[PDB]
């Protein structure tokens, strides 16, 4: 929920890939589409990265410092 | 104008001069400067400041003179490429062949003013791509100053692309090599900054392959003689361990600039649509994350 | 006996007066950088539970000051006279002591005169005898490496390998005390017949010149690949030359250590006062 | 001098190479015959600048200062 709801969670230890691999095939193909060049089993390094990390954080921290609820229609 | 800020990492910085066409090239991180490189095209400096308190010797060169590749930064966040422009634009074309998207560059500029040799930077189009191409989805915008030492003739050319001079240091000794003069000149310093420095030499494996092909020949080269019915086999076998060392360095090479590879693939990309999709599809089934803080 | 100063070159010189050609005694600076064979390692202090059958030369140092003749003997006569040889007076004693007692083999040092005799003769002339340099010597004879203290009566044991024993004396150094000023040495074997191996296993490539003509009726312009591994010969040779000179250096720095300067002095002084010449200038 | 005549010098300085350069031949090699076997008219100017020479000096003070080896160290 993108409205400041529960977004003081440690996601970078919530999305690992025990709970990646809790999910259908037809859902984590979907997934992986959305992922790197590193796309093609699956490089526990995908997960555990600086830069992935840091995303997760700059992202609970952009839902937090200010929320992107469905006032970021702005273009 | 406006450019993309950039992280501060070797394997960026190489695979930015790859995509600048110039490929024998490379630039390694140096820990300590007593352990000798060999043939350095360049240095690189890199300062910074996490409690600002700044806001950022007369050896300048008054003369003016600009038949060295010296350019004002007027172009913002380009502090990396000028740096790196800075090192390689002044060395020998016999020693290396630069990309004919820099060559074009560094014939094209001849003597020109600094103050838009800078700008010819700034307006190339297929480098504004390419150092932007490796920005980090967080440059949503809408530290870290460079000097590159590089010397042109005997003469050690500390060239700062924010100072409007560049400053030369002049060291020529005929019993030293000019990277024993580099290390005079870093009298350096301490308190909380987090500086960097880095080293612009040719890319390794080229002068690895060479000693591949130099050492293979006396591989080939056994010479079993027979008299019808000395023996230096320990020779090829020393030789054969040298083989069996540079194999696993140069091996050691590729699994480097792959690595760097894999950073900067990862590097560029945004997570945000990555990350949506996936809450969803377990807050679809497994909506109870007891990790919180 | 007489003390003696702590310097790689002192004991170079020693194990020379000793007989034993193929040796050297080099002082390692970093561990992480590697030393081909090494026949034993000595440490050094100056500011201060393992294991019947003695067979091994660990002789019990009951002569005082004999530290440094008891550490390289100690390194030393545990390693094969198959890889060094070693001076004859030296192994009719290796040989002397087959199986005896380390508490009286050390007895049998002090008794060998050419050992007073070449241990006392590098002595500094303040060497007048009536928190320490403690020796403790490293030396493995089948993958373990006993430490072997001339002052406890027993040799320490640290362990075996794994293959993949040089590397298993780093492991050692987990020690933390607590201050010291100790130091280590290496003893490994002359470095000048290992170059000189390798100046012959060069200089027959560098005779190896395959001169073919393509002129009358793999094999390209390689004139670099001769000129780099002569220079390569060129480096190894100025290696030689600085470790002979080096030996220069240590006879220099022998030949000044053992002299005694007073004789010297006296002569100078009353020479000066001959023709009234003092030192009116220094003073305190 | 035997126990206390201008014994508070800095020796170390005062006996140099220039010092023995002031002085005649036929003294010069009656000095290198004391020097030490290295002794193959010009001087190796390391010959007297060694740590075993100052330390030699400075136990020759102490010889004079400590306990003075006057025609009293006939203790044998």
């Amino acid at each position: 929920t993108p409205d400041s709801i529960l977004a003081s969670t440690n996601l970078r230890a919530l999305l690992n890939k025990q709970t990646f691999s809790l999910l259908p095939p037809l859902y984590q193909y979907n997934l992986i589409q959305l992922l790197p060049s590193v796309d093609r089993r699956l490089s526990a390094s995908c997960l555990n990265n600086e830069f992935f990390a840091r995303a997760c954080l700059e992202w609970r921290e952009r839902l937090s410092e200010g929320e992107f609820t469905p006032e970021n229609q702005l273009k | 104008d406006g450019w993309l800020e950039l992280e501060s990492d070797p394997g960026l910085f190489t695979l930015l001069l790859k995509d600048f066409g110039c490929h024998d090239v490379q630039v390694e991180e140096v820990y300590d400067l007593q352990k000798p490189i060999e043939s350095p095209y360049g240095f690189i400096f890199l300062f910074r400041w996490i409690e600002e308190r700044r806001a950022r010797i007369f050896v300048k060169d008054e003369e003016a003179i600009s038949s060295i590749f010296f350019a004002q930064q007027v172009v913002p966040n380009s502090c990396a490429t000028h740096a790196l422009l800075s090192v390689l634009l002044n060395c020998n074309e016999n020693n290396l062949q630069l990309g004919d998207t820099l060559s074009r560059l560094k014939t094209h500029t001849k003597g020109m003013s600094p103050e838009n040799k800078g700008l010819a930077i700034g307006n190339t189009p297929e480098l504004a791509c390419a150092h932007n191409s490796h920005a980090m989805p967080q440059a949503r915008r809408r530290a870290f100053h460079f000097v590159s030492f590089v010397p042109i003739n005997g003469q050690l050319f500390e060239l700062d692309g924010l100072k409007p001079y560049p400053m030369n240091h002049g060291g020529w000794e005929d019993s030293e090599d000019w990277t024993d003069k580099f290390r005079r000149v870093m009298a350096e310093r301490e308190q909380d900054i987090r500086f960097n420095l880095m080293a612009v030499v040719p890319d390794r494996r080229i002068a690895i392959t060479h000693k591949l092909k130099m050492l293979r020949t006396n591989q080939a080269i056994v010479s079993g003689t027979l008299q019808k019915l000395r023996d230096l086999q320990s020779l090829l076998k020393n030789l054969d361990t040298e083989i069996a060392i540079n194999e696993q360095h140069l091996a050691d090479e590729n699994d480097r600039r792959h690595m760097f590879k894999v950073d900067a693939s990862r590097r560029t990309h945004n997570y945000d649509k990555f990350i949506c999709t996936f809450l969803s599809m377990l807050a679809h089934q497994g909506v109870l994350g007891e990790l919180v803080s």
